[PDB]
């Protein structure tokens, strides 16, 4: 029931992109979109998430090597500072 | 106030040390005046400055 | 006794550790420190105090014995 | 690579103060190492400046220290810093010893032996520094303890005539004691480095007694700023002592020129020797009393060799803990009885307190340990 | 900058990374930015702007550290915090 | 016998139950204790060091556990004792063989 509810809510109207790259025709691509994806007839998220900044550590000495990562909060997408 | 203060005086070490030395001299001056005023204030009377002011 | 790397062999442990700027300077000082120090005080009353009241009783006893010896003559 | 891991002095700095795996369980009762070290270097500085204005002679010492406290700028507070810093050093030394006995860290054997030798050296340095101001109290106490060293049959008479330089405490004795108090804290610092060497061989101790090798936090910057906190607490207590009540510790008779005839009736050593002195005058035997003092320090040697428990500390042995607190009260009892004139009820309770001291530390510790032992299905 | 050019060019070879790039560009932006604008913004880069941005996103942050395994040698979090900002050594 | 009640009073007044510890935790370490700890299965060893590190944290911060998680006199799963018996008996075996 929750699976049907999830599939019915989190997919439908604005939030989907068909993309085609390679040896085809864009006109016939939109024609096939008209042929099949038309009539889908669909009809409230993205809050700022608080970055904590902390340290988790798994002392687990059975394995030979060691794996250490360290990160900070990344800026995102709308900045050339990302470049 | 706090954001301005951190964005100015807490990102270069040598400028931080210089401004705390300058503020340390200013605070030393202000503490001289305050401590001397208080200690002369709670023991008025029997102090040598007024007995010299007699003469 | 040596440096790190060779001391113990422990699996099965995950430690969470919080940033110092994340949390407060004084997290619930008065609502915790007073009952904790009351518990640490009650945990040592009959072990620490009964030597000192023996000290004060022998103090007053020997003192008043000296006074009684030095006030009849 | 890393400058700290390449330079040979910086390798010593890294192994001493940075990469030392420390127990995360230790409260303010483990700050005493930094406290004693900062007390030691401040004693070095104060005694150094005093020696820049002190005259080691019987005629000139009293007048010269008077010239220091009245004429040389801040010499009055530097003298007060030296004496009261000796007292604060003694407080921290006793509580360092009390931690080392309470938390079972005395199982470290040779480290305990190095500490015993350090205790000898600090006692000798303290006594000769107290002799130096050429006071009435210092003169008579030096005469008494010199005769205590003459208690030894057939060796002590030649040894005391060897340390005199005369018949009594004269200028030779004064200058020799100046030399020994003037040289000894360097040797104290060297044996302190040896003390630190054997501890960093072993590793430090937590309140539980279980080794904290799974929970080692570094020595820096946690314990560095915690020792700074404890050190500035020592600074404020010591400096408020030297600037508010300088006379709560110092004897009144210490400000008198030495009279070679008087023997004032409240003659006593200072309070950090009165428990050493209360054992003496409550035993009617000269050699017996000084042997009782030497055997008290040898009991402090012995107590690592009688840990017949199965825990390390007395943290979970409350009976031995209560006996330890009775010993704390008995130590302060002996110190106060050392601070009293010779009186008959005081004589009775001083003898009872000294024999109680011996019976608690010698006899009652394995008895309490074996009751705690056999009580726990062992 | 030449490494970033060559990495992006060899990244977008074939058809799967190209179509993935189109999908991810039109999800984050609603539109696709071709690589010539990326080349112009590469030409918009000198070391001064780089150290400004690295001063923005590194200089005394509160990072997230994850350790996995025999990580006894891994220092405490305050060692990372001390070695994070230079005091110019 | 009432000595069991005396042991109950002692185990109340000890505090490692309040810290949530067993009897096989606070043994003083000689090398025989080291051998006895080395002669243990992996699961009990890891549970023991987990208990030790939780106890060291709750001893540093001193915020000691609620009443409910405290171990009791009955459920004290003491296990190091027969291993300690075997280690000390091998040590007495070696001492007797040298003094024979
Ligand atoms: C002469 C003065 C002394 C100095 C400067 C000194 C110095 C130190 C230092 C720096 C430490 C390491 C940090 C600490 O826990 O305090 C230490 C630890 C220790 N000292 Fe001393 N010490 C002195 C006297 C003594 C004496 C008289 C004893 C007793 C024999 C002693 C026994 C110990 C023990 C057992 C430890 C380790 C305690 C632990 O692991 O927590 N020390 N000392
Ligand atoms: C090598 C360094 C030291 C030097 C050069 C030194 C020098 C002196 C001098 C010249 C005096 C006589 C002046 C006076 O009494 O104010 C003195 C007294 C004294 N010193 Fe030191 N001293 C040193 C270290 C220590 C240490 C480490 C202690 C013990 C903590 C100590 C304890 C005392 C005491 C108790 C007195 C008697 C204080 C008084 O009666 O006024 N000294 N010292």
């Amino acid at each position: 029931a929750d699976l049907t509810e999830y599939l019915s809510r989190h997919y439908k109207a604005p939030r989907m992109v068909l993309a085609a790259a390679g040896g085809l025709e864009h006109r016939q691509l939109l024609d096939l979109a008209q042929k099949h994806f038309s009539g889908l007839s669909g009809t409230p998220t993205l809050t700022p998430c608080r970055f904590t900044g902390s340290e988790i550590r798994h002392r687990e000495d059975g394995l030979p090597l060691a794996h250490v990562a360290i990160a900070v909060e990344g800026p995102g997408w709308a900045n050339p500072d990302n470049v | 106030l706090t954001a301005r203060l951190y964005s100015l005086l807490f990102r270069r070490t040598s400028t931080f040390a210089l401004t705390i030395v300058v503020g340390a001299l200013f605070f030393e001056r202000a503490f001289d005046q305050g401590a001397d005023a208080i200690y002369e204030h709670i023991n008025e009377g029997k102090l040598w400055k007024h007995i010299k002011h007699k003469y | 006794g040596r440096q790190f790397g060779h001391l113990t062999r422990v699996r099965h442990v995950i430690t969470y550790s919080l940033s110092p700027f994340e949390q407060r300077a004084f997290p619930h000082y008065f609502s915790k420190g007073i009952p904790n120090v009351l518990r640490r005080t009650r945990a040592c009353i009959l072990r620490v105090a009964p030597p000192f009241v023996v000290f004060y009783l022998v103090y007053t006893w020997g003192t008043q014995e000296f006074e009684k010896s030095k006030r009849k003559n | 690579i890393n400058i700290r891991k390449t330079h040979p002095l910086m390798k010593i700095v890294n192994n001493a103060f940075i990469d030392l795996p420390a127990p995360s369980n230790i409260s303010s009762w483990w700050n005493f190492g930094s406290l004693l070290g900062i007390c030691l270097i401040l004693q070095i500085l104060t005694g150094l400046f005093l020696a820049m204005h002190y005259t080691p002679d019987t005629t000139t010492a009293f007048s010269s220290v008077t010239h220091i406290c009245r004429d040389v700028n801040y010499g009055w507070i530097i003298r007060y810093m030296h004496a009261n810093g000796a007292s604060m050093f003694f407080i921290c030394l006793f509580m360092h010893v009390g931690r080392g006995l309470y938390y079972g860290s005395y199982t470290f054997l040779e480290t305990w032996n190095i500490g015993v030798i350090l205790l000898f050296a600090t006692m000798a340095t303290a006594f000769m520094g107290y002799v130096l101001p050429w006071g009435q109290m210092s003169f008579w106490g030096a005469t008494v303890i010199t005769n205590l060293l003459s208690a030894i049959p057939y060796i002590g008479t030649n040894l005391v005539e060897w340390i005199w330089g005369g018949f009594s405490v004269d200028k030779a004795t004064l200058t020799r004691f100046f030399a020994f108090h003037f040289i000894f804290p360097f040797i104290i610092a060297a044996l302190a480095m040896v003390h630190l060497l054997f501890l960093h061989e072993t590793g430090s101790n937590n309140p539980t007694g279980i080794p904290s090798d799974t929970d080692k936090i570094p020595f820096h910057p946690y314990y560095t700023i915690k020792d700074i906190l404890g050190a500035i607490l020592l600074i404020l207590i010591l400096m408020l002592l030297v600037l508010f009540t300088p006379d709560l510790l110092g004897d009144p008779d210490n400000y008198t020129p030495a009279n070679p005839l008087n023997t004032p009736p409240h003659i006593k050593p200072e309070w950090y020797f009165l428990f050493a002195y209360a054992i003496l005058r409550s035993i009617p035997n000269k050699l017996g009393g000084v042997l009782a003092l030497v055997l008290s320090i040898l009991v402090l040697v012995i107590m690592p060799l009688l840990h017949t428990s199965k825990q390390r500390s007395m943290m979970f042995r409350p009976i031995s803990q209560c006996m330890f607190w009775i010993l704390v009260a008995d130590l302060l009892t002996l110190t106060w009885i050392g601070g009293q004139p010779v009186e008959h009820p005081y004589i009775i309770i001083g003898q009872l307190a000294s024999i109680m001291y011996f019976l608690i530390i010698l006899v009652m510790m394995p008895v309490a340990s074996i009751i705690e032992n056999n009580l726990l299905k062992w | 900058k030449n490494l970033l050019r060559n990495a992006l060019v060899s990244h977008l070879d074939g058809t799967t990374p190209v179509c993935e790039d189109i999908g991810r560009s039109l999800l984050t932006y609603g539109r696709r930015i071709p690589l010539a604008e990326w080349e112009s913004r590469i030409a918009e880069v000198d070391a001064r702007v780089v150290r400004e941005v690295c001063s923005k996103y590194f200089y005394d942050q509160c990072p997230a550290v994850a350790g996995f395994g025999p990580i006894e040698q891994l220092p405490d979090y305050n060692r990372i915090r001390s070695g994070m900002f230079w005091l110019r050594f | 016998k009432w000595l069991e009640g005396i042991r109950k009073w002692y185990y109340n007044a000890a505090g490692f139950n309040k810290l949530g510890l067993m009897r096989d935790d606070t043994i003083h370490e000689n090398d025989d204790v080291k051998e006895a700890i080395r002669r243990l299965p992996e699961n009990l060893y890891n549970d023991r060091v987990f208990r030790i590190k939780r106890a060291l944290d709750l001893s540093m911060r001193q915020q000691i556990l609620p009443k409910e998680q405290w171990t009791k006199y009955e459920e004290d799963k003491f296990y190091l004792e027969p291993y300690l018996k075997e280690v000390i008996r091998e040590r007495k075996e070696r001492e007797e063989w040298t003094k024979k």
